[PDB]
């Protein structure tokens, strides 16, 4: 089932400032005290991040190139989104990736599906709307597991494949701003790896409608893109990280 | 002393000859549970096998096979493998596993081969000739045999092309024996292709139904989720041994460690990027890797024209770890330590010097 | 591809006994000089200047 | 602690063995500079318990009895504003034996003029 | 092919560096004995004899 | 400015970051050769006319 929505409002999308958001952990090491030196796809300081809203009539679910990695920043309340939508061509033809979060479990699929052109959930005021694909041929990899999830949390997530591996890299973090990115340092821990070992040049967010036509419930998010360069980590004596240094950016972080 | 320094007199002085090695004694390997196993259990002991012409192809994948139990079985009559070793299934690891099984005549179970040619190699079940993987085949004869005949194993007995390998065949076209035009209508040389087997327990050997379940490995550039069981040793601490946890190996001393770790951390690292902090993969508990007590052997001795008696300093060892004298320097055997104090004859170091009077320090 | 490893370690090593020998003949140089003060500005007055 | 490595690290020769005696001719060499710089005098001098010398104060230099490490206040503030086969040998003076030659080398300048430096 | 030309331009270079530190070592014995001149003949007269 | 040189290059680790703090030191030296030498008085003397 697939469903054409055709009372969205047309917008340009929007453009903000990245601050000092995007760190993750490189790896699966302790350090203790010490400034490590890291190279790998890191999404710059102070970067231009594609600002997505959904907002009444705004439903910003577009796709996207996925180019070496993802940044995705979520200023979530009442649980809008719910997954994003992996793949290269995005059809029957070759062989997609499936996030979802519906309101039992995380489910991860890697299969031949058919997505809609416009794929969504709905919430009924109760989940029982369910619009996202229309078909599931040929399946290599199925993964359920334990669930990831004023504007009052922030979800960063880090999506890469190397090597055939999908790295999911995540953060909560308690947040009380109202529109923009808030400034500060948080490191990403690593939360799950995938051997899914498949090509993925394309992606898209997955929302959820709420029915009571359709009403979109308030939600913003925040797509960047990784990019190989050098940090400087800065490990505390608990061993997290507190402050990075982009190496790039200007003369007196070289 | 007189082999590091090459000749038969040695003058008075401190020579270092030689490195003295904590020796390892114990081999740690510590590798996480064994969990998520493969589900041989629903391929091998089903409960109802399919037919040769409709083989079922289940996919091993995404867990930890063992083939040891699966090897060790007596109840398998063949267990013949054509491009690995089933003594090297527990170490190897694969991309994926695919198990076809299904049942044939016990005089056929020889035709599951590569370069075999017969009926149920050209026309129900094709190997390659490049085939890797193993053939296991059991007798099923108190199990699929029925005194009135089983007739629901079916097999493909005419086609007019053979088979490419591992290429399914359910078509049901009535084949041409002739040259006569039949339109699907059986004839005097027209005949339905499957027929069923004579399975009956009054048969000997050779025409029992036998189960045959084929695993094909793949190689291809996915990573390899199939691998062979873990066997995991004890876990040995304060002792100089060799560790191997997830792959990590080294050599070290395996203390408790006050470091907490995030719980997403593994290995530790000091600024020098030498691991000296590890997570046990059994029990989630912090070791510090502390390296065993290497250090320089020296020969303290006065000239051979005066005597012949030595000490030997152990630079940075413990006397405990090796006329016995703890010093800064090391600790230092066959010298009587003594409490005045003399001008240095030979240094040792941290201000303790040697002279010979015996040896004294 | 060990004795790739050996030679590019062997290479690492005769690099940091150079650079320790040319060390060592400044901190020679430097205390060849502090002993001429210990001698000519301790244990005695000096004439030379500065 | 690879066998086939020092097999085939054997094909090389002496080189360990250059390099250990570097390694050994530099480490004396350290003893040797402490020994000319420090160990100019053979007898080890005392200032009196009275320190009246008509007004001149050498407390910051001369050593602190209240100290456990028996060295005079700037030499204390000068030691607190400092801070794989690898070893580090000991020097053979300690630092108490280098303040001791210090504190001799002071007594004697004070007490006796440049006369201890030339003779008795 | 670039690791037969890598090893031998490290070569080049390092023994180059090396032969540059100890020609700079000497350099600097004699600007220490420039300075020491400096001091005591030009800004003092000498009892030192040549 | 073979970019597969330097590939490769960085597999011999800090060689050239060596090879070049030591002439960095070397050039720094230098400069405080002849500071020592010839900036012996903070005070610019002249003579008179
Ligand atoms: C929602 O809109 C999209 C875009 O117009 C529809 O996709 C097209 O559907 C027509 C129907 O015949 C096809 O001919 C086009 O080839 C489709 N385009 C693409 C890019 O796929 C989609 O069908 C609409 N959804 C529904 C349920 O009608
Ligand atoms: C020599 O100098 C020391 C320190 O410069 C003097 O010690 C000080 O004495 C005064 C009064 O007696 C105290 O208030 C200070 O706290 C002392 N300072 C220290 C560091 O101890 C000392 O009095 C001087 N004279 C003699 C004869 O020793
Ligand atoms: C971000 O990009 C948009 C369009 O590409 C541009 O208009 C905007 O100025 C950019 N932001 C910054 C800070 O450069
Ligand atoms: C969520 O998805 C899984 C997988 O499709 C399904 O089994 C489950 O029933 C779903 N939950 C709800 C509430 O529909
Ligand atoms: C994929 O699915 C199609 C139709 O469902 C089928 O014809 C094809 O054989 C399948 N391919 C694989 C590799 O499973
Ligand atoms: C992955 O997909 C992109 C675009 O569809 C294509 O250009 C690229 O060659 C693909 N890579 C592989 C390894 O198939
Ligand atoms: C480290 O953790 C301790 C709690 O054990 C806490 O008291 C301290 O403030 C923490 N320090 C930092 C820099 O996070
Ligand atoms: C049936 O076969 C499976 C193969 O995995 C084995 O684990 C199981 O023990 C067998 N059942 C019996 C009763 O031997
Ligand atoms: C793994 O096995 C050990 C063996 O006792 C057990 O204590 C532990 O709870 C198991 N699970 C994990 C996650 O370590």
């Amino acid at each position: 089932q697939c469903v054409n929505l055709t009372t969205r409002t047309q917008l340009p999308p929007a453009y903000t400032n990245s601050f000092t958001r995007g760190v993750y952990y490189p790896d699966k090491v302790f350090r203790s005290s010490v400034l490590h030196s890291t190279q790998d796809l890191f999404l710059p300081f102070f970067s231009n991040v594609t600002w997505f809203h959904a907002i009444h009539k705004r439903f910003d679910n577009p796709v996207l190139p996925f180019n070496d990695g993802v940044y995705f920043a979520s200023t979530e309340k009442s649980n809008i989104i719910r997954g994003w939508i992996f793949g290269t061509t995005l059809d029957s033809k070759t062989q997609s990736l499936l996030i979802v979060n519906n309101a039992t479990n995380v489910v991860i699929k890697v299969c031949e599906f058919q997505f809609c052109n416009d794929p969504f959930l709905g919430v009924y005021y109760m989940e029982s709307e369910f619009r996202v694909y229309s078909s599931a041929n040929n399946c290599t990899f199925e993964y359920v597991s334990q669930p990831f999830l004023n504007f009052k949390n922030l979800r960063e997530f880090v999506f890469k494949n190397i090597d055939g591996y999908f790295k999911i890299y995540s953060k909560h973090t308690p947040i009380n701003l109202v529109r923009d990115l808030p400034q500060g340092f948080s490191a990403l821990e690593p939360l799950v790896d995938l051997p899914i070992g498949i090509n993925i040049t394309r992606f898209q967010t997955l929302l959820a409608l709420h029915r009571s036509g359709w009403t979109a419930g308030a939600a913003a998010y925040y797509v960047g893109y990784l990019q190989p360069r050098t940090f400087l980590l800065k490990y505390n004596e608990n061993g997290t990280i507190t402050d990075a240094v982009d190496c790039a950016l200007d003369p007196l972080s070289e | 002393t007189k082999c590091t320094l090459k000749s038969f007199t040695v003058e008075k002085g401190i020579y270092q000859t030689s490195n003295f090695r904590v020796q390892p004694t114990e081999s740690i390997v510590r590798f996480p549970n064994i969990t998520n196993l493969c589900p041989f259990g629903e391929v091998f002991n089903a409960t109802r096998f399919a037919s040769v012409y409709a083989w079922n192809r289940k996919r091993i994948s995404n867990c930890v096979a063992d083939y040891s139990v699966l090897y060790n079985s007596a109840s398998f009559s063949t267990f013949k493998c054509y491009g690995v070793s089933p003594t090297k299934l527990n170490d190897l690891c694969f991309t994926n596993v695919y198990a076809d099984s299904f049942v044939i005549r016990g005089d056929e179970v020889r035709q599951i081969a590569p370069g075999q040619t017969g009926k149920i190699a050209d026309y129900n079940y094709k190997l390659p000739d490049d085939f890797t993987g193993c053939v296991i085949a059991w007798n099923s004869n108190n199990l699929d045999s029925k005194v009135g005949g089983n007739y629901n194993y079916l097999y493909r007995l005419f086609r007019k092309s053979n088979l490419k390998p591992f290429e399914r065949d359910i078509s049901t076209e009535i084949y041409q024996a002739g040259s006569t035009p039949c339109n699907g209508v059986e004839g005097f040389n027209c005949y339905f292709p499957l027929q069923s087997y004579g399975f009956q327990p009054t048969y000997g050997v050779g025409y029992q139904p036998y189960r045959v379940v084929v695993l094909s490995f793949e190689l291809l550039h996915a990573p390899a989720t199939v691998c062979g069981p873990k066997k995991s040793t004890n876990l040995v601490k304060n002792k100089c041994v060799n560790f191997n946890f997830n792959g990590l190996t080294g050599t070290g001393v395996l203390t408790e460690s006050n470091k907490k770790f995030l719980p997403f951390q593994q290995f530790g690292r000091d600024i020098a990027d030498t691991t000296d902090a590890v997570r046990d993969p059994q029990t989630l508990e912090i070791l510090d890797i502390t390296p065993c007590s290497f250090g320089g052997v020296s020969v303290i001795t006065p000239g051979t024209n005066t005597s012949n008696q030595v000490a030997v300093l152990y630079q940075g060892v413990n006397c405990t770890e090796v006329n016995v004298f703890q010093t800064r320097a090391g600790c230092l055997i066959g010298a009587e330590h003594v409490n005045n104090s003399y001008e240095c004859d030979i240094p040792i170091g941290a201000g303790i010097c040697a002279s010979y009077q015996s040896i004294i320090a | 591809q060990i004795d790739r490893l050996i030679t590019g370690r062997l290479q690492s090593l005769q690099t940091y006994v150079t650079q320790q020998l040319i060390r060592a003949a400044e901190i020679r140089a430097s205390a060849n000089l502090a002993a001429t003060k210990m001698s000519e500005c301790v244990l005695g007055q000096s004439k030379r200047v500065d | 602690d690879s066998t086939e490595c020092s097999n085939l690290l054997l094909q090389y020769g002496s080189f360990c063995t250059q390099l250990n005696r570097a390694l050994t001719g530099i480490a004396v060499e350290q003893d040797k500079n402490t020994q000319e710089v420090f160990a100019q005098v053979k007898q080890i001098y005392k200032t009196p318990p009275i320190k009246d010398f008509g007004g001149f104060n050498f407390s910051q230099i001369l050593p602190d009895p209240s100290k456990p490490s028996k060295r005079s206040p700037i030499e204390d503030l000068l030691f607190n504003k400092v801070t794989n086969g690898l070893t580090v040998l000991p020097p053979l003076l300690t630092d108490e034996m280098i303040a001791q030659y210090t504190s001799a080398l002071l007594a004697g300048t004070i007490t006796s003029g440049w006369t201890f430096g030339a003779g008795p």
